[PDB]
């Protein structure tokens, strides 16, 4: 939300994908290994919070026959106190995790970008909206090789330098 | 070539350290609101007491005739339950209740008290059985003949078991000092009680009380716990309801109070009076007083946790 | 071209997960220390009891003559208040106090107890009015003539209202068994009391006590709550201070204890004994026992929250 | 605090500003849209913490006439326990938010930098102290256009490439 | 040229918001498990009571003869300690205990009660000294001659100190109404007690109890706290064990209960019954009921905190 | 763990180091000023958590002679409640700090990288695995000057541009 000024509702394939456009034609394909890493991490959070206590609590109150008021009042006072605390814990935990979920998603993008950028030596230059400019028409063999991190960083170089 | 991330038409709003309402690809609920309106008991030894009240299972009113030696993992008290046939109440009643709830049930034992010089068979119409009866575990001690004296007596019971014994006696309070003597003869009456832990003693206190099952007398029930090998003695001279049998705790259980039906088709460890809470969620907004093994009660109706990334469209 | 961020000569030091003393452009306090030394009552129906003690409003000592039927959102107890003219105290006094604090005040009702065979008009000089008087809601029951017998009596009161009724009686303890008989005749005296909830009974206990307002007798005050339709009865034979009027709770209120002046010019929901805490802040270091709607008490005097960015100068 | 080795006390205009120096003259102007985004976010934190409970607590103690010691002691024990907890919650919350306030401020810089960098194709090269080097004297029309994100990334290119 | 970061063959697994088992260069324990099995008392004035029980230090059984005026920073109760020689117990015993634990010890003061018309020197063989003796701070009041009457008496003690005084008396309960009269003559016996705070009164209750040191009588011990200048009076007529000396709290201390040896070679502020916890760590898994100045008890056996960076090898 | 696809067990010198390889020979040396900054920060965390309360708690229970059950039960109920809370606080605190310890370590790398990169104007180009390519054989005077941030960004330029 800044230079990738929006996102692709069409990308039903995964979380993170490629969208190329050379002469050859079109393409949109998810990057599963970046998708998974993020997915694996939301998974991590969910296993730390879908969580089961092994702490039994019993009854100290009585709903059918009220206990003495004084002890009743201390008991209610304690319960209320401990409710305030857990409502606090719950809301903060949710807010804190959601910031970090968000912040970790974007950080998975910015880190995919800069790895593709680093594959493409000087054979290319950053557009300014999270897109890459090739100065040599790249075919669709050359594509899935940009994708499956193989593309040669000096074996297309010279040609593109010129342009 | 361009690289990016997915998105959607309709996302879900969550909250963050920083923003209030931010949309996300996906989100999941964190606070349980879904209750099941039944006591889920699958796999658990359950005792629903119905008309028997919990303290009743010790003294034995007719309600509790089928519960005098029960065995549970899960004890359920009902609103309709009563501890009592002949109008009275328990001293330290809730503590006793809290004890019985986690006892795993009770095993009875004759204390073997024998009687010379008094009557033994006191009954009433509040406690119906075939006819007029009394508290099955208790004995209503009188003077031999329609008036006359009560011998200052002593009885002891030695707990010979490895477990703490639950001892219960009763003090009768008659409608009058007229009625008091007709039962046990005149003069101040005194019951005394001692163990190693324990030291106390009691007098009756006759006088009028509201009619409850048409009776105006009250029975005061009391209780203590004999440790192993420790011994208890009863100094008394009338106005007394002796323990026939003592009680031993079986093991371990949990006690709830509820008004919904049992269901051996679902499993549960978090209970409250209108049902079982089954949830994996860390939190709940259903009942602050739920007992068992439960998510934490929180005030909030809802707290959405992001499970997807930020959401921005075309 | 260069791009950067602002800064300042003098910044403020805060703490982080990582560093202790880091400067920042701006910061704001998070813990309230500012107290206002007045009970802020603007918009609230307030009752400052002054010399009347809270329990006093039920029995009616002269202090509390103007409070026998009060109505509040906010009840204030004072150090100088007393529940009592004739030296005595309440059994279960604090629970009673906690009840009255959130009652929204009290509405009285004649229980209509009538008397045959006893005197009715007991008074004393501790309780001054025009002359020697007594507890306005209570009645000091005697034997007809300077000695002589007290008829074993019964009185019942049926709560006919939809609300729980507050019943208060008293047991007199005279300076001697000499004084006890001159009032109610000789022999052990017994008061008994029962409802559905309730079961108890009482004896007087004469003997010397320190002089308090020059008197050495004590009055024991007791109390129970009749539910709707449930009924209460009093078996007694002397040494007794009967309830004339019963009490019903009005609605809802909050009770504080304080020593500062009222102020209908400021609004407050967090109170403590030296004032009102007005603050938006999540926390406070003023009084751990503040009551109402309050920031959380914390030990720390101060916790600065950054509202600006890091601060580095030339 | 590393390559922008300090900050500008002179920038009383906003949180984040520009400072250019061509032949034409001087200039210092805040970038309100980056200033605001940060400001909007400190605002967010302040509305989540300037927070009001609707939970009444009543009195369970008595300052004029002390309650029975045993219940008094349990009551004090509970209160103290619950004080320890909230003093803990308070200090951690403050520390955690302040790290994130800080870390979010800087992150608003580093993200403004790299967007200007991305406007300036190859017509410029990164100095090493958060400053940008133009290899073509840029006038002050060209300035507010670098600023109001308009500047043309190929319509000054050729000239500067050479240099 | 390449730049990077260090690493290792064998790292340590920790947990994160995000991952469960991630390795790190270094990590440190956050939960204390190491206990030292001794009461670390270095620099502290310690009193190990051994055979004397804490309440004993007020009444003075032979166990507590060397503790009647003790002085502490640290009071230690032992399992073998007893408050008692002549079989009895304290009413409100634990509250009293909690008081004594933080008292910093006790200073005694003669209340100066003198006696006309009664015996004064009651003793027993449970309380051995050179011969048969009694509770050093108490006085066993009788009737002059092997039967006969007990004069209805009064005694008052004015607390003249700036501190609250601890007053203790006892009610004797004899094995019979036979034994009761042989001691104090016949008829109902009544002790009454009042201050400004206080209002109560007591009757004996004879009858058989289990033999404890071969005796079947019990002594009931009671207690109240006189404020400065306030005064206390004792209305009584028999069955009574008078206070000879009153008690004043010294200052401030902490009380533990333990079964390990003292050690003036180590320093500690967190104690539990099997030792001292010395740790800088924020948390512990040793004993939830530790008292003093302690890390927080937690359920977890261990929680590793990363002190080094992520760890990835060749 | 991505482009610096692993780490150097050989680097026993510090946390962050250099490893060069020109004609002249070999070298591995820690960057103490980056090592320290991280170290200084783990230190910060450890002083906020190796923490001592000045809050005495006393006994409200009794192990030798059990208090009355009802008060005993409320007391246990409270204690258990307050245990649940602190076990929660402890586990979250540890998890939250460890994420941030980790995330702050890496962030100290990524920030050292990009400062060296910024010293080396156009005289060099990013490899794609966190290594830097010099297009002019750099001797070992030139090394410790890359290291002690002195290296001249235009006084080796021209030569390397060509190549
Ligand atoms: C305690 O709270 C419950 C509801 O949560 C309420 O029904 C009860 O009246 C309270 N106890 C007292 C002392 O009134
Ligand atoms: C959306 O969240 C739910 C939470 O129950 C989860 O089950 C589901 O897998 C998520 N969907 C996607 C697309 O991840
Ligand atoms: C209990 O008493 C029995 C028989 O008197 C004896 O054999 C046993 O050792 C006693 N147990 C304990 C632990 O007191
Ligand atoms: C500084 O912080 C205070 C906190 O009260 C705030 O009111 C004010 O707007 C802040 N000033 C600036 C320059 O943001
Ligand atoms: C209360 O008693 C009145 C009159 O006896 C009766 O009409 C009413 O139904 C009763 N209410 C309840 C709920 O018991
Ligand atoms: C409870 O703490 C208050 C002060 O916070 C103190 O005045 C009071 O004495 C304590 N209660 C007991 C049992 O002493
Ligand atoms: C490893 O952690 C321990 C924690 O006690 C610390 O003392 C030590 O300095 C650490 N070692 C290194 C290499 O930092
Ligand atoms: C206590 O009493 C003494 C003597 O009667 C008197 O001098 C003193 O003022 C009193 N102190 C208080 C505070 O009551
Ligand atoms: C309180 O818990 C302790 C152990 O933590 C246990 O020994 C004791 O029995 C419990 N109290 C009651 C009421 O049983």
């Amino acid at each position: 939300a800044g230079f990738i000024e929006n996102g692709w509702e069409g990308l039903i394939d995964g979380w993170y994908g490629f969208r190329h456009q050379n002469a050859q034609g079109e393409g949109t394909a998810a990057d599963y290994k970046s998708t998974q890493s993020a997915i694996d991490q939301i998974t991590g959070k969910l296993n730390r919070l879908i969580e089961k206590t092994n702490q039994q609590f019993e009854l100290i109150d009585n709903e059918f026959n009220e206990v003495e008021k004084q002890i009743g009042n201390v008991i209610n006072w304690t319960r209320d106190s401990i409710t305030e605390v857990w409502s606090y814990n719950a809301e903060l935990l949710v807010a804190m995790e959601n910031q970090h979920t968000i912040d970790l998603a974007d950080s998975e993008m910015d880190k995919l970008y800069e790895r593709v950028k680093r594959q493409l030596r000087e054979n290319a230059e950053e557009d300014g909206t999270g897109c890459f400019e090739i100065f040599h028409k790249c075919d669709d063999d050359c594509m899935a090789s940009i994708r499956n991190n193989t593309y040669d960083h000096s074996k297309y170089r010279e040609e593109a330098m010129q342009n | 070539i361009c690289l990016g991330h997915h998105a959607v038409s309709n996302g879900t709003k969550v909250n963050t350290l920083t923003e209030r309402g931010v949309e996300v690809v996906n989100a999941t609920e964190t606070v349980e609101r879904t209750n099941i309106p039944r006591i889920c008991s699958k796999g658990k030894r359950t005792v629903d007491l119905g008309q028997c009240g919990l303290l009743g299972t010790i003294t034995g009113p007719p309600q509790c005739d089928q519960f005098l030696e029960f065995s549970a993992d899960l004890i359920i008290e009902r609103r309709e339950g009563s501890d009592v046939c002949y109008p009275g109440k328990f001293v330290n009643e809730e503590a006793l209740r809290q004890i019985l709830r986690e006892s795993g049930g009770i095993d009875k034992e004759a204390m073997g008290f024998t009687y010379s010089g008094i009557r033994t068979n006191g009954a009433t119409s509040a406690c119906r059985r075939s006819g007029s009866s009394f508290y099955a575990e208790m004995k209503w001690l009188l003077s031999n003949t329609d008036n006359a004296a009560f011998p200052q007596m002593t009885k002891s019971y030695k707990n010979t078991r490895k477990s703490p014994a639950l001892i219960v006696w009763g003090i009768h309070h008659s409608v009058s000092t007229a009625e008091q003597t007709k039962l046990y003869g005149s003069g101040n009456k005194l019951v005394t009680v001692g163990s190693s832990n324990y030291q106390q003693s009691f007098v009756p206190s006759p006088g009028a009380r509201p009619q409850v099952n048409g009776l105006s007398g009250r029975i005061d029930f009391h209780w203590l716990m004999l440790n192993p090998n420790d011994t208890v003695t009863f100094s008394f001279n009338g106005a007394f309801i002796a323990p026939d049998r003592a009680s031993f705790l079986r093991g371990k259980s949990m006690g709830i109070q509820s008004g919904v039906q049992v269901d051996a088709n679902c499993e549960g460890d978090c209970y409250h009076s209108g049902g079982t809470i089954i949830s994996n969620l860390p939190f709940q907004n259903i009942d602050s007083r739920a007992v068992g093994k439960c998510p934490r009660y929180v005030k909030q109706r809802s707290l959405l946790l992001a499970t997807g990334m930020k959401n921005v469209p075309e």
